[PDB]
């Protein structure tokens, strides 16, 4: 997970557009599989098709958020030329979150999640250009 | 007066789980006794 | 308009109802062995190949 | 059970985890370990009934798994440095494999699935020891070895336990399965202080199992194992409801009481090591218990719910119960807070 | 402190070892008479605070808000013990006790030297007003309002106690004291901005912050009385009282973050008031004006101007004592009619006609009449805005015509009209009832010809 | 249904004692209880702090 | 390292996975818990003899004593349960499910 | 020494006290069958302590100073209004019944614990074993609801289960025209107006239910009216007997020593009798069952622990 996170990274923001929403969409593919093996493994599908379809469902819908962040994120940063802005994030944030909202066919789902989300890509953006640790090394 | 729970009120608190959902609706009460 | 709804949805309404539906995920297990260390497995090799907690 | 032959199963409870406390060596740690998983079974196993042989063979299978992978470790731990000394490893992978199998063994999420069960399917007194004696050992292990530990594994075992308790504890009517949960999310604040301060993580320990053994004492002395059985309390003892109710509240983590105080120094030190979104992360999941603590009380304590016309006959007779320790060990863990500077006892 | 903390911690031995029938007498003698030594607090002094100890200090801030804290106990032992009277014994004791350690908490609370104690002791008063709530309130949604009230306060006061951890490991101390000499400019960035936000948040919560302020409606009409007066009258002080200090270490952020506050606070007084002038519950009417005349107070605390401190600190004082008058006067007709139904008990006037001058000069106060202090701090807070930007007298102006509407409309609706046919147990008035609203509004309106003593530090 | 006591009658105080101030229901107890209220609250801290 | 290492490494992982994936027989379970003591005490004597750590000539003897008591103590759960149902099925070890 | 594991382990063991003269034994029958007289008779020449059927005050009788408590605490169940008023809506049918087994229960508990603490037998008028008979004759009539039996068999359940069953089951069989003729000379107002139908339902669970099931386990003696004058007889039939079936026979120190820490922790005794289970008939308002235990609180030696209540002359409280 160290290799991709420090690829997308690597790239400045509102540039290479295709290689940052690349980064994300196999990030959000991998959480999707994350999901789907631990839904598999303690909820048994009624057949082996019923547990491909599930994996592909969630695998799919993860991998599409993940996309539309990295699409909508990198395009915004392009568009007003903002590159160090956790604006664009959180328009990114919030593009996934109407996905998930679509894919789960709701709109109480949708709203909430481009807010949570929404919120989430801004702040995690503040943080890199800000150098806030989440797991932050022991030093004291 | 003032209020205080009846059976109404207490038999939310009296099931299998806290929020029943279709997965736990064949869910039932252990034994008082813990004894099968 | 406001202080019944708007201002109750946007925060206490769905902020329980999120924490309602993220405890059935947790609890609405089999309690079947055979599933429970299916997960440990799922787990060790997730640790590995995707964290590199092994490292 | 025999009396005798029950004090001598519970003394070699007691002897295993010393002997992991006392160990420099690897092997004795083991030892310790394979000593008191079998002398904790039989108390799983008192009441005979398939329940609580399903308890004790769901615990066998755990504990028994988490006993080859730390043996795993040891033995990678020497074919690596050539020695045996209870420390810290000299191999990434035998680090993952000692804390993961101490993770099992403390019950922590994603390996916590089996604790709500086997508590569930125990006595109260043994669910006693389950939730606090036997976290002793595995603790005890990680105070010594944490300088090897990956930070990213047990930063994230400590943040999927404080969830997993959280959340978990809210879809609960039974009272040992609502212990289980908590004590799921507590251990998640032990091993998230360890990496930064361990002394804090023994302070966290100490004051759970003081707050933890008050409560199954509690329900120990009323034969409560349910929410609904608790709620007749108050039409019977009283005080026992107030008791319950101030406990609560302290698990709970709010000022000015006993349990506010772990969770207090635990900010307190991550915040010193520049970790500010994990513990602000953590002091707002940890409210996801402190509802299900609320909930308790209200059936409890602040308000008076339904009784039964046989509870007379029970106002006849007063508690038997030895309730031990129970006055002490509730005034510890409510009215500690202003003696918070002696935790340095523990350096 | 400890000559206030002591007898204050002695009135539990007191009453639970009183006669069975004394417990109300003893209770209420005693703490009049702490109540009456509080005031050797006003040894204040032009430049420096009264400063006792390493742990307690008092200055001109924290002494309004101290005399009134004190004062307030006998009077909720006053208003409660007709509804308690049924009520066995112990849990009567058990009561008094509460509120006798809500004093305690609060009394600590106003002179923590140290903002970490602060925390503490602000933090522990949740603990009794919840159980006053939930164990007292009469009806089955005091326990959703004891939820949202414990749950919306730790939502803020969590990241206030991160933010003051690492406010002490930057600069050493969380003194009061200390940090006036130490503070040091906050620079712009996006950790202080959350900084910012993490220490006001929790104190805008309690305020409270349109907004955020749906909790507090709840709350009242669920509590019992006692309840609803430490609620009006001090507990939401814990906020302003709290803003009112830590803004010494926000600047100058507070420059800009103070801005989307400002603007729900000024237009939050309007919806609030006009809010008032539809409410059908009375309780739930007086909470609705509460958070309008504590918008002002943030408004006040957030531009910072000597005169604006001033006027909140007057505001703070002079609704304590109005908010709890009204909910005494909405109270003493509950216990007649058992209903808060604002429309249901009219033209109260021509039954009970000493009541409903209490009613009228409790209105008054409510909609500011000079020279009230409720007048005098409001008059303060509109001058000092003004200066801050001229277009706020418009909306300072149009609240002061709305809250007339809804304050003289409440007094028409209920003691004016026709009486209601078939309410006929509206028995006179008792003693009790007329010496608790005496002692709301003579110290309010004695207080009129001396109006420094609760102006604050910035007089 | 179940077994509950029945809502009481709400008492005028003034029924069993014309002269009640409204404190308490034994007449003795009730004017010691106005005593202390009105000469510690108007004659003491009113007047004294004023 | 050395080559034997390699194929007594995978019979550890081996029974490990074979223990994590259950199929329905307990029984078969305890065989794969046995297993990976087998592995481990090769293993062990493998580093030990070819060191000539002398005094540690005798920790295997103890780990197999220790994991013999331990695979005594499964099996008398095992037919514990399978006195209550009359096979050594884990999908009868529900009734914890609540 | 109060009895518990320290006192088993100095050798405080059942199998000393207990001799083949340490039986339990009850006495059963319809109404009016004259089980009453034979039980003393029966205890007087074997030498062991009688206990008089548990009514509704037997827990009174155990506590305290002995005598009955007013009748809200016992919940103003009433037999006499049973007979009454069988089908009151007031549920006092069932509310009686529940409370009769828990009454009995307690009593069983008591009996046991004479039993393994002196080694000297008893004689019960019937028990927590035979209560069934007038649950089913109640339900039968249509005396009570269907639920009010579900709620009876769940507390049974996990109740009986604990406790060794008798070791002699006396049965007094007398016709239900023959009980008839006697409940209306015995000449108690309320009791006459039972009905032959009810009687035989009682008769019918005895003879269908009850003693199939204690002959599995018991040594089951049956005497008519006429053979339950000769107490020598039943006497002579008692102390002739094998005790080859039952559980008495499995029982050992072990055994007996969590049996005996059972029954004499009276609040463990009755701890499912009073299982959360919201029926109508049994279910107690809180804010009744709140005034009723204040007036409980108040009554004279029961304000604290027994040995602690200064208004009934206990003294050295202080040191004690
Ligand atoms: C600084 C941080 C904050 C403060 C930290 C303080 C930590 C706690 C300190 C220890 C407190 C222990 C309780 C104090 C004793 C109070 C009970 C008592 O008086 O029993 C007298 C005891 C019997 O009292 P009792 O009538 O059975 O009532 C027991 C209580 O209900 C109570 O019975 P119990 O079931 O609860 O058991 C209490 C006691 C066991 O009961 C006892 O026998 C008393 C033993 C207390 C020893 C205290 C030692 C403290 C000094 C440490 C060195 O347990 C112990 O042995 C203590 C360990 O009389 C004695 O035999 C004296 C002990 C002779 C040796
Ligand atoms: C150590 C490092 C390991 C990293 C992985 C940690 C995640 C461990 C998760 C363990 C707890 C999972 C329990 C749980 O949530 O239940 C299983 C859940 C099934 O839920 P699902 O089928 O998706 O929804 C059905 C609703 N109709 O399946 C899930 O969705 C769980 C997904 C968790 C990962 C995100
Ligand atoms: C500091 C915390 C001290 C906690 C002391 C608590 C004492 C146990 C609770 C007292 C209640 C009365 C009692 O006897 O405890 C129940 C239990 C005995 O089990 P019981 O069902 O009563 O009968 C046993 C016969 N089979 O008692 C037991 O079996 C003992 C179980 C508790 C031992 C673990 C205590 C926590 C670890 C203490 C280390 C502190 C660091
Ligand atoms: C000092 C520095 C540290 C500061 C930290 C704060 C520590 C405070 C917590 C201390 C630990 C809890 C100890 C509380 C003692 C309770 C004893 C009591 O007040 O009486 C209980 C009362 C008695 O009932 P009873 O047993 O029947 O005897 C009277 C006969 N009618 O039983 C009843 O009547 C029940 C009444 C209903 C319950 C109402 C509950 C609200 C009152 C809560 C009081 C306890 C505070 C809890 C929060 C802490
Ligand atoms: C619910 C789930 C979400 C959990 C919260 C998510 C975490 C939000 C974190 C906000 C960012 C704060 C931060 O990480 O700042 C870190 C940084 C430390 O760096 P340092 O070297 O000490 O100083 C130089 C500054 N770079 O600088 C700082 O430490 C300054 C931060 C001071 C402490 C901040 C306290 C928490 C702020 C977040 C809450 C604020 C909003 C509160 C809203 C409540 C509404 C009721
Ligand atoms: C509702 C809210 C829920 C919780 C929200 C939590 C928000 C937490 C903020 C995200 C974490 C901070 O974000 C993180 O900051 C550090 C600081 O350099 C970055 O660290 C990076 O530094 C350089 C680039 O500068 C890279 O070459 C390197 O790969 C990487 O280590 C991370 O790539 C970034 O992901
Ligand atoms: C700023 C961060 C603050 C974090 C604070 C976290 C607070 C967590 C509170 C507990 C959350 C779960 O609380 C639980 O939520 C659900 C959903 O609302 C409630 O459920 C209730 O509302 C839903 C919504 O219509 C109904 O369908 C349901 O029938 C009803 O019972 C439960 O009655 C409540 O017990
Ligand atoms: C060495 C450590 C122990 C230190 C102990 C120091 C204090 C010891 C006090 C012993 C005397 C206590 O006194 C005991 O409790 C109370 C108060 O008196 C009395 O009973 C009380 O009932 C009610 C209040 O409930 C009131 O009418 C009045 O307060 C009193 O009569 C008891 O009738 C008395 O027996
Ligand atoms: C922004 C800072 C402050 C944020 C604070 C937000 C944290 C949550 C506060 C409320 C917590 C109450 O927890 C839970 O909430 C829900 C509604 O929300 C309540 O439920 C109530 O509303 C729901 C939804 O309309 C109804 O279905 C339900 O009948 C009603 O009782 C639960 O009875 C309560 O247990
Ligand atoms: C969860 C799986 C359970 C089954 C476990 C199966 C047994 C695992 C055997 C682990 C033994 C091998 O362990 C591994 O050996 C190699 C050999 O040098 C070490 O060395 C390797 O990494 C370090 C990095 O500094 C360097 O030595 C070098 O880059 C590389 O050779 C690793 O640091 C060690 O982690
Ligand atoms: N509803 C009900 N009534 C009971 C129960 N046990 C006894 N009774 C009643 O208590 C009264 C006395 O019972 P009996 O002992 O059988 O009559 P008795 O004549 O006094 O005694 P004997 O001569 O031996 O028959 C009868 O009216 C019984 O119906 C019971 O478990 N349920
Ligand atoms: N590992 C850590 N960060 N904590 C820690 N124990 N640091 C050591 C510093 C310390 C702190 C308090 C005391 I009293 C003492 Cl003697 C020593
Ligand atoms: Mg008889």
């Amino acid at each position: 997970a160290k290799t991709v996170l420090r690829q997308y990274w690597d790239i400045p923001e509102g540039t290479e557009c295709h290689r940052k929403t690349y980064a994300t969409t196999s990030i959000g593919g991998a959480a999707g599989l994350v999901v789907s093996a631990y839904s598999v493994a303690l909820k048994t599908p009624t057949s082996f098709l019923e547990g491909v379809a599930r994996t592909g469902r969630y695998t799919f819908t993860a991998a599409a958020i993940g996309a539309i962040f990295g699409l909508t994120s990198c395009i915004s940063a392009q568009v007003r030329e903002k590159p160090d802005d956790p604006l664009n994030y959180l328009i990114g944030g919030c593009a996934g979150g109407l996905i998930l909202g679509a894919r789960t066919r709701s709109y109480g789902i949708g709203a909430a999640a481009c807010a949570y989300m929404g919120l989430t890509a801004a702040l995690v953006k503040m943080g890199q250009l800000e150098g806030w640790q989440v797991f932050a090394e022991p030093k004291v | 007066r003032q209020w205080q729970p009846d059976v109404e009120w207490a038999e939310q608190y009296g099931g299998a789980v806290m929020y029943p959902t279709k997965e736990t609706a064949h869910w039932k009460p252990p034994p008082w006794n813990d004894v099968d | 308009l406001l202080d019944l709804i708007w201002l109750e949805a946007i925060l206490p309404k769905t902020i329980s109802l999120a924490q309602m539906k993220a405890s059935t995920l947790v609890t609405n297990q089999k309690g079947l062995i055979k599933l429970y260390f299916l997960s440990f497995l799922i787990t060790i090799l997730i640790s590995m190949i995707l964290f590199n907690f092994h490292e | 059970m025999n009396p005798i032959i029950f004090i001598i199963i519970l003394l070699t409870i007691m002897l295993g985890t010393i002997i992991v406390m006392i160990s420099s060596h690897w092997l004795l740690v083991w030892i310790g370990f394979e000593m008191n998983m079998l002398a904790i079974i039989p108390i799983m196993m008192k009441n005979h009934n398939p329940r609580a042989t399903e308890a004790s063979t769901k615990y066998f299978l755990t504990q028994s798994t988490a006993s080859m992978l730390l043996m795993m470790a040891v033995i990678i731990n020497l074919m690596f440095s050539g020695q045996w000394t209870v420390m810290k490893l000299f191999n990434p992978m035998a680090s993952m494999l000692m804390t993961m199998a101490l993770a099992m063994k403390l019950g922590m999420a994603p390996f916590h699935f089996w604790v709500p069960e086997v508590t569930q399917g125990i006595p109260l007194s043994s669910g006693l020891i389950l939730l606090t004696w036997q976290k002793l050992a595995p603790m005890s292990v990680l105070y010594q070895i944490f300088p090897s530990i990956n930070l990213n594994l047990i930063l994230t075992l400590s943040v999927l336990s404080i969830l997993i308790g959280g959340w978990g504890g809210l879809n609960q009517t039974q009272l040992r399965k609502i212990m289980a949960y908590s004590s799921i999310a507590h251990m998640g604040w032990m091993t998230a202080v360890l990496p930064y301060n361990p002394t804090m993580t023994l302070l966290n320990l100490i004051i759970y199992i003081i707050m933890t053994s008050t409560m199954f004492t509690m329900f120990m002395a009323n034969s409560t194992t349910t929410t609904l059985s608790l709620s007749h309390t108050w039409n019977k003892t009283p005080i026992m409801t107030v008791l319950i109710l101030a406990t609560l509240l302290s698990m709970g983590g709010l000022p000015p009481l006993s349990g506010f105080m772990p969770k207090w120094m635990i900010i307190q030190e991550m915040t010193k090591n520049n970790s500010i979104i994990l513990p602000t992360f953590m002091a707002i999941t940890a409210l996801l218990n402190l509802y299900f603590y609320m909930r308790l009380t209200y059936s409890t304590t602040l308000t008076m719910f339904p009784s039964t016309n046989n509870m007379k006959m029970k106002w006849q007779f007063p508690l038997m119960k030895k309730m031990t320790f129970l006055p002490t060990m509730v005034v510890l863990s409510t009215m500690m807070l202003p003696l918070t500077p002696m935790l340095s006892v523990l350096e | 402190m400890l000559k206030y903390i002591i007898p204050t911690i002695m009135l539990m031995p007191l009453t639970w070892l009183s006669k069975n029938n004394m417990i109300w007498v003893n209770s209420t003698a005693h703490s009049l008479l702490i109540s009456f030594t509080s005031l050797l607090l006003m040894n204040q002094f032009g430049d420096n605070s009264l400063n006792f100890s390493l742990l307690f200090f008092s200055d001109s801030l924290s002494t309004p808000l101290l005399i009134l804290t004190m004062w307030l106990l006998p009077l909720m032992l006053m208003a409660s013990q007709h509804h308690l009277s049924k009520e066995n014994l112990t849990r009567k004791k058990l009561f008094i006790t509460m509120l006798i350690s809500l004093q305690l908490f609060l009394i600590m609370t106003f002179t923590a030297m140290e903002l970490i104690l602060f925390y503490i002791l602000f933090e522990a008063t949740l603990v009794p007003t919840l159980i006053i709530i939930t164990r007292w309130g009469n009806q089955t949604e005091r326990l959703n309002a004891g939820l949202y009230f414990l749950f919306y306060t730790l939502a803020g006061s969590l990241p206030l106690l991160v933010a003051l951890i690492y406010i002490q490991n930057t600069v050493g101390s969380l003194n009061f004291l200390m940090l006036q000499y130490w503070v040091q400019p906050v620079h712009n960035s996006w950790s202080n901005v959350f900084m910012w936000l993490a220490c006001m948040m929790a104190f805008m919560v309690k305020m409270p912050l349109y907004g955020l302020h749906l909790w507090l409606p709840k709350a009242h009409v669920e509590a019992p009385i006692a309840g609803s007066m430490v609620l009006a009258a001090v507990l939401l002080k814990l906020g302003g009282y709290g803003m009112l200090r830590i803004t010494l270490i926000l600047n100058p952020m507070t420059d800009f973050m103070a801005y989307p506050f400002i603007m729900l606070s000024l237009w939050g007084m309007i919806m609030t008031s006009s809010i008032c002038l539809r409410q059908t519950d009375l309780k739930s009417l007086i909470a609705y004006s509460s958070v309008s005349h504590m918008a002002l107070v943030i408004v006040a605390i957030l531009i910072q101007t000597p005169w604006s401190y001033m006027g909140a600190t007057a505001l703070m004082i002079a609704h304590g004592l109005t908010s709890s008058m009204l909910f005494c006067l909405a109270n003493s007709n509950y216990e007649r009619i058992h209903s808060r139904t604002m429309i249901l008990a009219r033209g109260l006037q021509t039954l009970l006609p000493l009541m409903a001058t209490w009613w009228l000069l409790a209105s008054l106060t409510n909609l500011a009449l000079p020279p009230t202090i409720n007048l005098i701090g409001e008059l303060f807070v509109v001058m000092s805005t003004f200066s801050w930007s001229n277009i706020t007298i418009i909306l300072m102006g149009v609240n002061m015509v709305i809250t007339a509407l809804y304050s003289l409309y409440m007094l028409i609706m209920t003691q004016r009209g026709k009486y209601t046919y078939h309410i006929n147990n509206i028995s006179p008035s008792f003693t009790r009832e007329n010496a608790l609203m005496s002692l709301h509004i003579l110290p309010l309106l004695l207080l009129t010809l001396n109006p420094k003593i609760i102006l604050g530090p910035l007089y | 249904r179940w077994q509950e006591d029945p809502e009481p009658e709400d008492e005028n105080l003034y029924e069993k004692n014309p002269d009640s101030h409204g404190y308490d229901k034994d007449p003795a107890v009730d004017i010691w209880n106005m005593r202390v209220v009105f000469f510690f609250g108007f004659s003491i801290v009113l007047v004294l702090g004023s | 390292m050395s080559m034997v290492y390699m194929n007594i490494m995978m019979a550890f992982t081996v029974s490990l996975v074979g223990l994590l994936m259950y199929r329905s027989h307990l029984m078969s379970s305890l065989l794969c818990l046995e297993g990976m003591m087998l592995s481990l005490f090769v293993m062990a004597a493998l580093t030990i003899l070819n060191s000539h750590f002398t005094l540690a000539s005798m920790m295997p003897i103890i780990l197999l004593v220790f994991a013999a008591c331990e695979a005594a103590l499964g099996l008398s759960l095992l037919v514990m349960v399978s006195n209550t149902y009359g096979t050594d099925y884990v999908q009868n070890l529900n009734l914890l499910q609540c | 020494l109060q009895y518990g594991p320290l006192a088993y382990i100095l050798g405080e063991k059942a199998t000393k006290k207990m001799t083949e003269k340490s039986k339990l034994i009850t006495v059963d029958g319809n109404i009016c069958s004259g089980k009453s007289k034979l039980a003393k008779e029966i205890a007087e020449k074997l030498g062991l302590k009688h206990f008089p059927e548990a009514g509704i005050h037997y827990v009174d009788s155990t506590t305290g100073d002995g005598k009955p408590l007013p009748v809200q605490f016992s919940g103003n169940c009433s037999l006499e209004k049973f007979y009454d008023d069988p089908k009151s809506n007031d549920g006092n049918s069932y509310r009686l019944q529940a409370w009769l087994y828990a009454s009995r229960l307690l009593q069983y508990a008591d009996a046991l614990e004479h039993l393994l603490s002196t080694g000297q037998g008893v004689v019960l008028e019937r028990s927590i074993y035979s209560d069934f008979v007038f649950l089913e004759a109640m339900y039968r009539q249509g005396f009570i609801r269907k639920q009010c039996v579900d709620h009876y068999n769940q507390v049974k359940k996990v109740t009986i289960c604990e406790y060794l069953p008798p070791h002699v089951v006396v049965y007094v069989d007398v016709p239900v025209p023959e009980v008839q003729s006697r409940i209306q000379k015995k000449g108690n107002p309320h009791e006459m107006k039972i009905t032959s139908a009810y009687l035989q339902d009682i008769e019918n669970a005895y003879k269908g239910t009850f003693l199939p099931e204690m002959s599995e386990k018991c040594e089951v003696l049956q005497y008519s009216a006429w053979e339950a004058q000769d107490a020598e007889k039943v006497v002579e039939d008692i102390e002739y007997l094998k005790y080859d079936k039952g559980p008495w026979l499995d029982q050992n120190d072990r055994k007996l020593h969590k049996l005996r820490m059972l029954v004499q922790d009276k609040l463990e005794v009755l701890n499912y009798t009073s299982i959360p289970v919201f029926l109508p008939e049994v279910t107690v308002g809180a804010h009744q069952s709140d005034q009723v235990f204040q007036e409980f609180t108040e009554l004279p030696g029961r304000k604290y622990r027994a040995g602690y209540n200064e208004d009934v002359g206990d003294k050295w409280i202080w040191l004690k």
